[PDB]
């Protein structure tokens, strides 16, 4: 008998991945699969300049909350922790490298509870209104104390990798950038027997590239 | 509110049972397809029709004996301004269909031209046996008669042979619609018709793509194509590409941006032979569509060449043989 931490605290992951520059047989008779889209970043930043439609999508998902559903969630969480009954916000978690790659003028992410994972840095090293944690456990701890809607793992390859291995992800909002770029960090390979796509959106063009959004859901059996 | 959620059940009191659905097909084989909650990728417009035909199609055998599941009247829409609808659930090549398109635009009806370019789309329709069975005993091998090309540039003229120069004979529809789009864009008569009732028996076979109607709004061009007979398993995939490409061409030479491409299907059918393969396909998840780029220097519909077209970022599943016959 047991309840899962990912269902209780509604921890999700959101990302955008382009195709990797594998010049060797990068054309011809190359096999394709969902792992074709795995380029996360290049040299501490994004492989692409600006894909506005992905940003608008990223912002809508990470800032949207349904206040008429919170109490349902509150009860659940308080029940799991064995407890009792401003504007509601979502929580966004990011690795330190992910955080520094953000333009000062956009830190911390507006209308969101910013959480940063780091060992080398501590609260005193930040001026912004953000939470600093040094273990994945502290996030769970923090989540049990805060009033929030949903929790999104904004990323960093390292951050993505460790959250998936621990199966702390309920769903993955994956943006597929249909263009190739130079990358040095990649999204972890998703195990098909653990996560399965359940939704695929319309296809769009933005800043000279097509792209779509898909959703992976954690399987049970 | 939940009162009306009850009225719904009442209004669905006469809907048939899914044993009297029609075709069993066993949709347990569509594990993945039925698991998807939201299927908003445009490729599903095609895939959903294939599912609808397999589940609700009518059983019919043709004049050959081959069997099919058919339905009547479907419509698909693709936003050409957001992508190029080249199916991703199976591998497709476009060199052949583009050459066929240029072949049409030139007004050609000579099958040897395509065969010299190693395009065999019309080979079977141009044989001695095929022509003789069409009662075209006096027709030369590979002389397809007054088909698309001929009708697009010389509708109305008397067809002689594939080597004749029909210059200034018949109506040059292609030219006419390009001019209506440029000068009278709000016109509701911008149509290109290949179905020339008088020339029907003289063609290797009647056109499957009856007509194309254009629409112009705020510098954007949309196209409706009506297909009388549609082989969902093999032809439609290519047909969607052909006309999407064509709309891009017409748009450019008229100084417009490509909007929608609308595909209307009359008799839509699936060959019993393609069923196993179509099942495989429906369980593949689409990849984002690629893009189509035209050499921007081309300004006249007749000046395009094979190297003027580029399909970029085509990600797709493994090739599939709709037949699986050996
Ligand atoms: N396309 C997309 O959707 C995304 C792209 N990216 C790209 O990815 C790159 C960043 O990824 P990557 O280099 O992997 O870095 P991450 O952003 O994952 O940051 C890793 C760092 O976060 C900290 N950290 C991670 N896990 C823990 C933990 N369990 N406890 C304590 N601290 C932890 C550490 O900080 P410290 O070193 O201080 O101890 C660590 O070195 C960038 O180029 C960015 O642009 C990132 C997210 C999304
Ligand atoms: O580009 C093409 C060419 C042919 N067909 C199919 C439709 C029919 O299955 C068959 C022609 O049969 P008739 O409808 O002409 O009888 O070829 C297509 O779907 N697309
Ligand atoms: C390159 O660095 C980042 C990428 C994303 N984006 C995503 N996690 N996902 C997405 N764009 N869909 C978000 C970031 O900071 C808050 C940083």
């Amino acid at each position: 008998m047991m309840e899962q931490v990912c269902d209780v605290f509604d921890i999700y992951a959101i990302c955008a991945c382009c195709k990797v520059e594998s010049k060797n047989e990068g054309k011809k008779n190359e096999v394709f699969n969902n792992y074709t889209f795995r380029g996360l970043g290049n040299k501490g930043v994004l492989p692409w300049k600006c894909i506005s439609l992905d940003m608008k999508y990223f912002r809508a998902v990470t800032t949207y909350v349904n206040e008429s559903k919170y109490e349902k969630l509150k009860y659940k969480r308080c029940k799991y922790l064995n407890k009792e009954t401003k504007k509601l916000q979502n929580v966004v978690v990011m690795g330190r490298t992910n955080w520094e790659s953000i333009p000062k003028k956009f830190k911390p992410l507006s209308n969101r509870i910013n959480v940063i994972l780091s060992r080398t840095l501590k609260k005193e090293d930040f001026d912004e209104d953000v939470y600093i944690i040094n273990k994945v456990e502290d996030l769970i701890v923090l989540l049990g104390k805060l009033n929030y809607y949903k929790c999104f793992i904004l990323g960093g390859s390292v951050v993505y990798q460790e959250f998936l291995e621990k199966k702390l992800i309920k769903k993955i909002y994956f943006t597929r950038i249909n263009s190739t770029y130079e990358c040095d960090v990649f999204f972890p390979e998703i195990n098909e027997n653990e996560y399965q796509i359940i939704s695929v959106s319309d296809v769009y063009t933005s800043n000279n590239t097509t792209l779509d959004f898909i959703i992976y859901k954690k399987t049970n059996n | 509110d939940d009162e009306e959620e009850d009225d719904f059940v009442y209004f669905n009191f006469n809907k048939e049972k899914e044993e009297k659905n029609k075709n069993s097909i066993h949709p347990n084989d569509f594990q993945i397809y039925n698991s998807l909650k939201y299927k908003y990728h445009p490729e599903y417009q095609y895939l959903n029709i294939i599912y609808d035909i397999m589940m609700n199609g009518n059983k019919q055998s043709d004049r050959t004996g081959v069997g099919v599941l058919s339905k009547f009247g479907y419509i698909m829409k693709f936003d050409l301004s957001q992508y190029f609808p080249l199916l991703t659930t199976k591998k497709l090549f476009l060199r052949g269909i583009i050459e066929e398109l240029l072949w049409f635009i030139r007004g050609e009806t000579n099958g040897n031209t395509l065969l010299n370019k190693n395009v065999r789309i019309w080979e079977a329709n141009g044989t001695r046996e095929f022509l003789d069975n069409r009662k075209l005993f006096h027709r030369e091998v590979n002389d397809l008669g007054p088909i698309y090309g001929f009708q697009w540039r010389h509708f109305g003229a008397e067809y002689t042979n594939m080597y004749d120069n029909y210059e200034n004979k018949g109506v040059d529809q292609l030219k006419n619609i390009i001019n209506l789009i440029k000068n009278d864009p709000t016109s509701r008569r911008i149509l290109l018709c290949a179905w020339n009732v008088k020339d029907l028996d003289q063609m290797a076979l009647p056109p499957c793509h009856i007509l194309c109607q254009f629409y112009v709004f705020d510098g954007k061009l949309s196209c409706i194509m009506y297909q009388r007979s549609c082989d969902l398993g093999l032809g439609v995939p290519f047909n969607i590409a052909s006309y999407s490409i064509f709309t891009h061409m017409i748009a450019q030479v008229c100084n417009l941006q490509p909007a929608q491409f609308i595909h209307v299907l009359g008799n839509a059918h699936v060959y019993n032979n393609h069923i196993d393969s179509l099942k495989i396909q429906l369980n593949r998840i689409p990849y984002p569509f690629p893009t189509l780029k035209l050499n921007p220097d081309i300004k006249n519909i007749e000046d395009f060449t094979i190297s003027d077209f580029t399909i970029q970022n085509y990600v797709h599943h493994e090739k599939i043989s709709m037949d699986m016959a050996a």
